[PDB]
């Protein structure tokens, strides 16, 4: 997760708040460190390698200091639902080929912005109804996205019967018509999936996506059938693979740049991030001004994360100590 | 005695006016130490930790 930098970035987790140095014993206990007149700020914290100390904060040079909830870097799920107006036809038109398309705006594995699509075929015939047009539609397009062939789905297909309203009804490449024998299927939600994440090779991200329906003919006019209407997310996406690649890339900042390039001539670095664990993150941006004739600003950035567990417990603890340390009004979680 | 300052050589001046010649030193220098303290300016003693 390489990222844009005001010249630094340094990253240190708080794994542990303790009160003083001689208290740092595991990897991750950190102590916020400031003198009785309130003009530097340092962090220590105990490194697999001993304790180390952070950057001194000239606690005039403060550009600003604000904690997140690990709330604002998840990412919901964009999931729509797709369903036949009632206008064109409340029921499939026999004869019509009824194509689906889903709009992508970037390739699988790639990131630049282009457009890519996925299709789902159903042809309607006399006396097939809204549901089973659903059905067939679904399968079609787990069979012509759910084809992955290496690791999984590029969205998720699912069905809703009237009876349920809530209970989403899986379909997969294997699905058959004979697994789904309900009669009340009134519409498809296609949900976004979370791609593969790699700690410092593949960062997390996304694919979005917009069902569009292509054109039939009901009475001698081309006209479009569906409704791609957002319904609300379910599902969420954490920030411990968003943080945990924060970790690995400012770790270089401190550490050594070099991590796997010449792989048996290395030097491997202990992170202490766990990706799997929701961290609520705080950053404090200073700057070092300098003396005469060097009034150019170095600015710069310490930021901290800790695990939230519900309540922002950690951070709200670890700020209230940088406020009794350092004087500052950092606010709550 | 005469022996003795005569081997020391002699040198003639104009007058008896205070006369004066410049000295030659050295630079390399280490710098002592007043005092040290904390972070809180609090001296250090001797008998204090790390």
């Amino acid at each position: 997760m390489v990222i844009s930098i005001n010249q630094v970035r340094q990253l240190y987790v708080a794994k542990a708040l303790k009160a003083n140095t001689a208290a740092l014993t595991t990897a991750g206990d950190i102590v916020p460190k400031a003198d009785t007149a309130k003009t530097t700020l340092y962090f220590q914290s105990m490194s697999p390698a001993g304790i180390v100390a952070s950057d001194k904060i000239n606690l005039k040079h403060v550009l600003y200091a604000k904690a997140t909830p690990s709330e604002a870097l998840a990412h919901k799920l964009v999931r729509y639902s797709v369903t036949l107006d009632a206008d064109v036809s409340a029921t499939p038109v026999a004869g019509q080929n009824y194509i689906l398309r889903l709009a992508f705006r970037q390739y699988i594995g790639l990131s630049e912005e282009d457009q890519y699509f996925k299709y789902g075929e159903v042809i309607a015939r006399s006396g097939m109804t809204a549901s089973d047009f659903y059905k067939k539609m679904a399968i079609s397009l787990a069979k012509n996205l759910e084809n992955k062939t290496e690791s999984t789905p590029l969205v998720n297909i699912y069905l809703i019967s009237a009876a349920a309203a809530s209970t989403d009804v899986p379909v997969t490449s294997a699905t058959k018509e004979s697994d789904l024998t309900a009669t009340d299927y009134n519409q498809i939600i296609i949900e976004e999936t979370e791609q593969p994440w790699v700690l410092g090779m593949m960062p997390q991200a996304f694919i979005p996506f917009t069902p569009q329906f292509l054109t039939i003919t009901v009475d001698g006019e081309d006209r479009l059938w569906g409704v791609a209407t957002v319904v609300t997310p379910t599902k969420t996406v954490p920030d411990g693979h968003l943080i945990a690649d924060l970790e690995y890339f400012c770790m270089g900042a401190r550490g050594d740049i070099y991590r796997g390039m010449g792989y048996p001539n290395i030097i491997k670095t202990t992170y202490l991030v766990d990706p799997g664990a929701v961290y609520d993150v705080l950053d404090i941006h200073y700057f070092y001004t300098g003396s005469n004739e060097s009034v150019q600003k170095s600015e710069k950035t310490i930021t901290l994360v800790a695990v939230d567990d519900g309540s922002h417990t950690a951070m709200n603890a670890l700020i209230g100590a940088i406020n009794t340390a350092s004087g500052l009004t950092i606010a709550t979680l | 005695l005469d022996t003795f300052l005569n081997s020391f050589p002699t040198r003639e001046f104009e007058d008896d006016n205070e006369y004066y010649w410049d000295v030659i030193g050295s630079s390399r220098r280490n710098i002592p130490l007043v005092e040290a303290r904390d972070e809180n300016g609090v001296v250090v003693a001797a008998n204090a930790a790390n």
